[PDB]
DNA sequence: GTGCCGAGGCCGCTCAATTGGTCGTAGACAGCTCTAGCACCGCTTAAACGCACGTACGCGCTGTCCCCCGCGTTTTAACCGCCAAGGGGATTACTCCCTAGTCTCCAGGCACGTGTCAGATATATACATCCGA
DNA sequence: TCGGATGTATATATCTGACACGTGCCTGGAGACTAGGGAGTAATCCCCTTGGCGGTTAAAACGCGGGGGACAGCGCGTACGTGCGTTTAAGCGGTGCTAGAGCTGTCTACGACCAATTGAGCGGCCTCGGCAC
């Protein structure tokens, strides 16, 4: 997108498969203001049971610089079976959810019938299932993009990260309590004000505004990270 | 005139805005109340109570049951913390109590 | 004559009434109870069956909770029956008979 | 009119049971019905002076449930 | 008969928003309803003192916002407030 | 070498203090406490005397009452001698555990 | 920064004391100053929200007794 | 117009009826404020003023001293079963606590 | 600087009423002072908690009755009670 | 495996929420001001701190026996299914009296100024009380 | 069971500062009206509360046997109160600076208020499957 926030003529929309590895976009075609722009401008995609992963990255993945097209999911199952990771009912069993056993336990718990039956077709039994493919069909939590074993998995995982970090920006002894509260005031959108010549960034909570002009302002708007507290006397 | 558009599909919730206003008016708290008061009061309301119906569905589910009585209300107020802490003064017709045995009594 | 210990049949019992939610009270003696008591300030007085229900939820609360903390009082004085001190002393901490 | 004994002792000892009571004086009975006549003097006082005001003769369960809460004792379930 | 408006829809509507296949009781319909009309009891007799101590006629989004700060205890006043701030945003924008 | 025999002096102390009303904490201490506990809080947080005053009385009054209530508590257990788990069990049983 | 050793243990045998205490363990004392760093985090914390609504940046004492009235320890003499 | 008679002195109250009524009015209490409510509540406060002060003054007679002080506004307070009852939650300052010591704690 | 009222006069002539002779220092004024608002606030808050269970917009004399012996324990209220009806009976009198 | 009663779904309709304009006042903002909170500084000195002793007390072990628990039997009344009368809760219409609202004004209450007398602070004394002898 | 010895209440001087009185002023409470609607008072409808009856059987009361735990000694170590000597910031009093709480003057935009419109939700009525048995 370009200074007005509308496409960006030549090659508004370029397909995925023409981008993977591409670094002469970024060089000879205008920088990383445009492709800031389309990325805070654009919806993403949603994941529904029926619609999991597109064909650009299932049927045409590093088309260009492999002798074949990958297929990533079929790549991430696949990584799970060489990792040798448990199935999907040991994980439901980790995360303390119920295991199903049958076609129609399992359509309860993923409240879709139809993908249970595909499901127990391709697959055989529940404790089969690979986690990745367990944790995409599983219904999105409300107010979340991920099911409940996946937000289990994450939410152990991140506050394993930073619980057992010394360094943690909260931990006592890191930063000054004047420079916490300095850090505080930072946004993403006040970064890409700064580093970049994008002059209309997207209000509070980047990741969830993306219709130009409902949710974007200014960039002067934006309160500044304060450095006067790192000075040293 | 346009069309009708109700205040909380304008706000994006399902508990009403209108009513919440209207009670906030009429409910003598103030002179005046602004316009940004009962959506966030509905907010806030919506999301204590999805909080304690999510809980509850879980309680349910965990005892293979279809429906939420007040039993399953109890359990899922009583074993949050932040929850028992609101509700501390609070008594739930038929919620019983959380299954819990001293030490020094056991054999 | 296959008879349980004395402290058997007291743990079943607990694990029984700590998984219900029945009321222990029979009904007709606590509204008899409360038509009593209510003599004492108003002749002639109508219940609801509700008001009755109500009023006899929030008793049985009241006095398991007061239960729970008369345990906590005999535990800490290295004892296992429960004693009246105890309830006194729960009830004076507590706020009530303060 | 002794309507305090209806509360009887299995009930007592039931009511403990669910508190996490496992061995129980003989003196504990006359104690609780002491304590649960207290309480529902109170509550019945109050729930019969809200009454009053409003002008009736029959005690509602709002009634009640408002003497409760006027205690710190707030009921969820009747309104 | 006269119409008693209670919090009954909006309550089932967040149950099938979170649990679409389980259903709920009356009693729990019943304690759903003194529990959100308690709450917002609360919030709006602290938002009512704030108003008042400050010397101020009308309640805004502050008063609710600090009051839902005061009230409701550790990690469920803030999650309150950010949807709060979330909703009133929304509708401002529309 | 006189000498008296211990628990006189203390009973001397609980009617000494007992019959006054001055404040038993150290005022500067306090004052310094408070601040420290509400940097976690605000930077640059100015603080009124009357402030901090009542900050001292409100406190004092609740260790107090909560030493009553352990006391209490230690004398169920046939002690005279208050214990930490006085003071929890105390404090369970107010509600403020 | 470790003021709450400024709550000496003299202070807390008086306190005691004041309540009615004969004898004192020698632990006492290291609950009695987390308990009251407890209450006092709570007091302040409340008196902070208070003050920040008002957009001031000195806590009065009539901050700390709304606190107080909010936690249910209604504090009469300061204020009003 | 005709000499203007303060409400309190209608009543025969020392307290004011009239600044009663008026933060009646402005308290957000309800949409309106009878005329006989703030003569009542003008009289309660009165009548609980009065008697805290007649045992304030007494424990202060009986401590000889001519001025009142905390201290003896809270020995009344406690001293008395339904003023205690009323103020339980409420902490006086510089009042003190009342002098008591348990039995088992006495020397024998 | 500024009027800042208070029941300070009104709580003197009470005391100059009942003991002649004593005075009062000014903390125990302002003890005074904050109990006497503290029951003027309880008094109100439940009067108009009873005027809006029965749905009446107005508070009455009978309502600051009623809220009086909902607070006020034993004797206190019966003579609260005989106090306010009698101050109330004399003003509606002349 | 049964079935049945309570949760779920569907249709009037009506009142409460929405939409479109105005008014005036509550709140936002800029500016001054002058309390009052904060930051050194020295001197007492009262209180905190460190320490040794011994003695009273907390804690563990042992024995009694009595009080409480478990179980069988009989009695009691709780519980449940109908039936009837009716007191009283709940709703509706009229109107009238009680309360909000407003202009005038004047006196009660608040801010300021002050002085003297209850009250805080030594001081020597007389007891009040406690601990071997 | 009595002498010393330690601590405390008491009556007596001696400053002292704050509480009570006096005065000026101002603003809000009272006097005298007008307008409108809240509710007080009848009247009516039906519903849910109370009283009654009888049959089942679940539960409470009573009694008997036994074991285990509450309580009273008894001992033993230990740790806490008491007193003394050394140290340390607490407190008091003055001094200086300026941050910000508070009051004043402008102004505008936002919520209360009113009128017209309509559809959201509440009550009534089926209908079937989740759960008590
Ligand atoms: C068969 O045993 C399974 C394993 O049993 C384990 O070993 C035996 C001998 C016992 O000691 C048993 O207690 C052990 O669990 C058992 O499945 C187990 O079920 C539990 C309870 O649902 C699972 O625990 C839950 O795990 C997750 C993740 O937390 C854990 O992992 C992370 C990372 O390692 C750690 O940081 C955590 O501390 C835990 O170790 C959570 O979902 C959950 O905690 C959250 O949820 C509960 C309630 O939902 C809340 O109370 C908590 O506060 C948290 O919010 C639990 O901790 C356990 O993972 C699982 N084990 C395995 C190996 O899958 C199974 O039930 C047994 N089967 C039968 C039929 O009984």
């Amino acid at each position: 997108l370009d200074n007005r926030y509308q496409p960006m003529e030549p090659n508004p929309r370029v397909p995925l498969s023409r981008v993977f590895f591409a670094s002469w976009r970024v060089v000879l075609e205008g920088g990383i203001d445009p492709i800031l722009r389309g990325l805070m401008a654009t919806p993403a995609k949603l994941n529904r049971q029926n619609q999991i992963a597109v064909d650009e990255i299932r049927e045409r993945l590093f088309e260009q610089v492999m002798r074949i097209g990958l297929d990533l999911p079929a790549l991430n199952m696949q990584r799970s079976r060489d990792h040798g990771l448990p199935g999907y009912n040991a994980w439901r069993r980790f995360c303390g959810l119920p295991q199903p056993e049958t076609v129609g336990q399992l359509g309860t718990v993923l409240r879709n019938l139809k993908l249970a039956r595909k499901l127990m077709e391709q697959y055989g039994t529940p404790n089969n299932i690979d986690i990745w493919m367990g944790g995409v069909s599983e219904p999105l939590k409300r107010k979340g993009r991920v099911g409940p074993l996946l937000a289990c998995i994450i939410g152990t995982q991140f506050r394993k990260l930073r619980d057992g970090d010394r360094f943690w920006w909260e931990n006592e002894g890191v930063f000054s309590m004047q420079q916490r509260q300095a850090l505080a005031q930072i946004s993403l959108p006040r970064i890409i004000c700064d580093n970049t010549g994008i002059t209309t960034v997207s209000k509070n909570n980047i990741f969830m505004s993306n219709s130009y002009p409902r949710d974007f302002v200014n960039c002067s708007t934006l309160p500044a990270l304060n450095l006067a507290s790192w000075r040293e006397a | 005139r346009a069309k009708a558009k109700t205040r909380s599909s304008r706000a994006g919730l399902q508990f009403p805005v209108g009513r919440v206003h209207r009670l906030l008016r009429k409910g003598n708290y103030a002179e005046r109340v602004g316009a940004g008061a009962p959506v966030y009061l509905a907010a806030v309301l919506e999301y204590l109570t999805a909080e304690i119906l999510e809980l509850a569905g879980n309680a349910a589910r965990d005892n293979k049951k279809t429906r939420i009585i007040p039993r399953h209300l109890q359990l899922a107020v009583r074993n949050d913390e932040e929850l028992n802490k609101l509700l501390g003064r609070v008594t739930i017709a038929q919620g019983g109590v959380l299954p819990n045995i001293q030490s020094v009594l056991l054999p | 004559p296959h008879r349980y210990r004395p402290g058997t049949v007291a743990l079943r019992e607990i694990r029984r009434y700590q998984k219900s939610t029945e009321l222990l009270i029979r009904k007709l003696p606590f509204q008899r109870l409360v038509r009593e008591i209510a003599q004492d300030f108003k002749t002639d007085l109508r219940f609801q069956s509700s008001a009755v229900m109500a009023l006899q939820e929030a008793s049985e609360a009241y006095l398991v909770a007061l239960f729970e903390d008369t345990n906590l009082c005999a535990i800490h004085a290295k004892r296992v029956t429960i004693m009246p001190k105890d309830i006194q002393l729960a009830r004076r901490i507590r706020g009530e008979r303060a | 009119r002794d309507n305090i004994q209806g509360i009887t002792k299995p009930a007592i000892r039931r009511l403990a049971r669910r508190g996490g009571v496992k061995r129980i004086s003989g003196l504990i009975y006359e104690e609780t019905r002491g304590v649960l006549k207290v309480f529902l003097e109170n509550v019945i006082r109050d729930a019969v002076t809200y009454t009053e005001h409003a002008k009736r003769k029959t005690v509602t369960a709002m009634d009640v449930v408002y003497a409760l809460k006027r205690q710190g004792r707030t009921l969820y379930g009747f309104g | 008969k006269t119409r008693k408006e209670s919090y009954a829809i909006y309550v089932y509507k967040v149950l099938k928003q979170v649990h679409p296949d389980t259903g709920i009781s009356s009693k729990a319909m019943s304690i759903m309803n003194s529990f959100v009309n308690d709450v917002f009891e609360r919030i709006a007799g602290e938002a009512s003192r704030l108003a008042h101590y400050n010397k101020r006629s009308t309640i805004t989004s502050r008063e609710i916002q600090t009051a839902v700060r005061l009230l409701l205890p550790g990690e469920l006043a803030k999650h309150a407030v950010s949807e709060g701030t979330k909703a009133v945003t929304k509708y401002t924008s529309a």
